[PDB]
């Protein structure tokens, strides 16, 4: 065995732990995240796990989408000069098209062989793997702030005498046993003698803080696309209520969409429909109310 | 094989690629070949 | 739960440790 | 929160000298006025004064003989279930310098 | 031969080709597009297209 | 190995490193998302990467599109004296037209062969970059002064008492866990002997600050177009709560859509719709509440 | 109810077909499985 | 979590599995039990 | 926030000259109290009082020559578990300009 422990400024390091943990989990929160944002009308008719794809998309490697068999599986892809040839880098095994491959961008709208290569970002400037280690330590040490206003904010009622047996016997029988009327000796016993400790310095400052916790989310949030911004349409709160800016959170949501813009080019090729839409749905009470034919109450009950 | 699969590195936020590939060559000492300098 | 003491006892050992602290006595 | 006291430990370092409160000679003497050590510090004899003289005032000795012991019982029979604040006993050594 | 679950999740499905993409290659042609002197017997000097290479 | 810390005024490295990272990122990502606001029916028949065009546009090269077979592929173009031949640079290969090109602007409405230049902005003064090179260090400093003031917003309950061991058994016992009830001896053993170090001089500054960096963000944005416009027309928060004066924010706007004008010219050409319109679309339930045609469930879910 | 019990400890559970009826079954760069 | 995700590595070329499984192997002395032996 | 505390520094400058508490001469001496270095500091005698007029105080003394003891005593029993504030022994010189 072996153990001697510290003292009850241990808080002090179980307070830096909760800030520590909460940046590692946040950050990889975030990114855990951050690669399922489109899904862009899911497998209507196209042999993609979009899943899969949208994965990759987040680290950066330019995918190709072509045909295989005639059923579209993905591949690796990686002043202008033409792609045509399978020169790239090809993840299946047996199905790849040991012919005419080509790029469907330019050379028609919708006339080339398929493969068509899809890009996280139209044009590259810093990957937003920094930007969301950017806001995460300065989103911790607001988490510490509030963790650590918290755990201060509790409250004692000092009972102040000399030392033995004589105001114990007054709490006991008469304060927690929570009995009114209790009688004291002239000498001065409750003569402001009883004080509370109390930290009304801290209960107004904790709502503040947790509003800049709060609208420091929404100024990560809106930074990579991921928006309330349908619905403050819907509702009227559009500007100034929800500090966001909205010329600024329907510009950074719409450039991930035009990233991939070449999904469109490769639906105008083989006959359908594939538009890269943005995920802001969840389910059971928002499809009860868009609906209310009779086949969906058999459905959920 | 000839790019592998990358390395994202979180703790920096950092990606990392290798390429690898079986490279091999030789002469056959079995045809016919000659030489002309000034040795 | 209720945490007594319920002995409360009479002691026959002797101590001063010629010590700073508790922590220094084991040292 | 609950440390050493001080009648304990004038108790401890008496009884460490050979004294005693039950069996003392031979006869029962539990009950006995002059043996057992409350007494012994209310009175507070030559035995408990050298023991204080010893152990809590280790280089002190006020000006006079007969104020001196007056200060040193107005001392021990205030605090004899009081407390101990620094942690160890020959370590409250700011007792000396309060002295 | 034997089969048990041949796919397994990486490098037990690797040991087959595991998806040749970009191999190395001669699109730019050195000896015979480029290290070229046959450039025919012409009037003048017409042009020479300078292209910012974005990509 | 080679190591000696400087302190912990580390922090103030570490605070002007947030400063400097947030100059660089804010600046990239906002010319990051610039060369794409217009996008202009996008599509429709013609064979243009508009990503292609809008990057190149704003690095202020007149490009030139025009016709190659009959499909309309970009290429590049560098008192009234006509241009007729093909003098110009050319980014295609083959597809050259090898015979009468001309520009299509005045020789008439709709007739002459097509090779009709695109000007970024129709009359030119200064660029855009310095713009945002302009507003991005005085957004610097504003998020630095927003950093440093949550970074130092942090609070503990000073414990006050001569050193060893009287006060630490009181706290561990009684304040972190939480205890009620106290006691303490009569040596002012807390008459305002406990202290609170607070930052109430700190939190009402921090909303104030926000709101800086909001409105500095909005009159970067207004500036370069980049608005919130038509939704604040059907909001009716239109003027004095946007702090925007409407009428320079829908000025600004529309300059670049009739820099790129000539794509109208070559529009009315060839007998086909092209419009340059600007972009403030976000997806999945804009396009749920445009349509409510039961296809478009199908297509969702 | 035993599906979701067995997913929030992350075995990754099967389903597929017994006699026709979707019995469950655990199931503990892409490489197939057959 | 029967199978963990691999670790590629391409820097060695060489990829890593890692299996884990819990298990908790105890009896209860709630029922008939009789030991026989010469001990 | 911990450094140096002034118990240990003339404790270790008294063990480096010479002395011991554990096994002394040869017979097992922990217990005997005259010996361990706490009793040393606490009756404060002619040794304590070289090793601290020599490091803490290295170019001073009061005016008469029983009060100096007196202040050398009060000041180095007050602040034995004390601790030490400018980082370095031989480098808290704001103790000679206090004086």
């Amino acid at each position: 065995r072996g153990l001697n422990v510290e003292l009850s400024k241990e808080i002090s390091k179980r307070v830096v732990e909760h800030r520590n943990r909460f940046k590692r989990l946040m950050f990889n929160r975030y990114l855990e995240f951050l690669p399922l944002l489109i899904n862009y009308t899911n497998r209507d008719t196209v042999g993609i796990d979009f899943i899969q794809l949208e994965s990759a998309l987040r680290q950066n490697i330019n995918v190709v989408v072509g045909e295989a068999r005639n059923k579209q599986i993905m591949i690796l892809g990686y002043q202008k000069r033409l792609t045509k040839e399978d020169i790239y880098f090809i993840v299946p095994d047996y199905l790849i098209p040991d012919d005419c491959l080509q790029i469907h961008k330019l050379y028609d709208n919708c006339m080339s062989g398929n493969f068509v290569v899809m890009q996280n970002k139209p044009i590259q400037y810093n990957s937003d793997i920094e930007i969301i280690e950017h806001y995460t330590d300065e989103l911790a040490e607001v988490a510490l702030s509030r963790f650590s206003l918290i755990m201060q904010a509790k409250f004692s009622k000092i009972f102040k005498s000399e030392i033995n047996d004589e105001s114990i016997n007054q709490l006991v029988s008469e304060i927690y046993n929570g009995a009114p009327f209790v009688k004291m000796s002239p000498m001065f016993n409750a003569d402001d003698d009883i004080i509370d400790l109390t930290s009304n310095s801290v209960i107004p400052a904790l709502t503040e803080m947790k509003r800049e916790y709060q609208n420091k989310i929404s100024e990560l949030s809106n930074y990579l696309g991921i928006n309330s911004l349908a619905v403050d349409k819907e509702s009227g709160v559009s500007d100034e209520e929800a500090k966001s800016n909205r010329g600024f959170t329907t510009s950074n949501s719409n450039i991930y969409l035009k990233g991939r813009e070449p999904i469109t080019f490769l639906s105008k090729r083989y006959g359908l429909d594939i538009k890269p839409y943005y995920d802001d749905e969840t389910t059971s009470k928002i499809s009860m109310v868009d609906t209310l034919k009779d086949e969906s109450s058999d459905i959920n009950g | 094989g000839m790019l592998k699969p990358p390395f994202h590195n979180p703790e920096f936020d950092e990606v990392t690629h290798w390429i690898h590939y079986y490279s091999f060559k030789a002469i056959s000492p079995f045809f016919n070949k000659i030489l002309i300098t000034d040795q | 739960t209720r945490e007594r003491y319920t002995p409360f006892y009479d002691d026959r050992a002797d101590y001063n440790t010629n010590s700073k602290s508790y922590y220094d006595y084991i040292s | 929160r609950y440390t050493m006291t001080l009648y304990d430990f004038i108790k401890s370092e008496l009884i460490k000298k050979g004294f005693n409160e039950f069996v003392n000679d031979n006869k029962l003497t539990f009950y006995d006025d002059e043996f057992q050590f409350m007494q012994k510090m209310l009175k507070f004899d030559k035995d408990v004064l050298a023991i204080v003289n010893e152990k809590v005032f280790k280089g002190f000795s006020l000006k006079d003989e007969l104020s001196d012991l007056l200060f040193k019982k107005s001392f021990t029979i205030h605090f004899l279930d009081r407390e101990i604040n620094r942690q160890t006993v020959e370590a409250f050594g700011m007792q000396v310098i309060t002295v | 031969m034997y089969e048990g679950n041949n796919m397994r999740s990486m490098m037990g499905t690797s040991y087959e080709d595991s998806r040749l993409n970009k191999r190395t290659e001669l699109n730019e042609n050195m000896s015979i597009d480029t290290n070229k002197s046959e450039d025919s017997y012409g009037v003048q000097i017409h042009s020479l297209s300078k292209q910012s290479f974005t990509g």
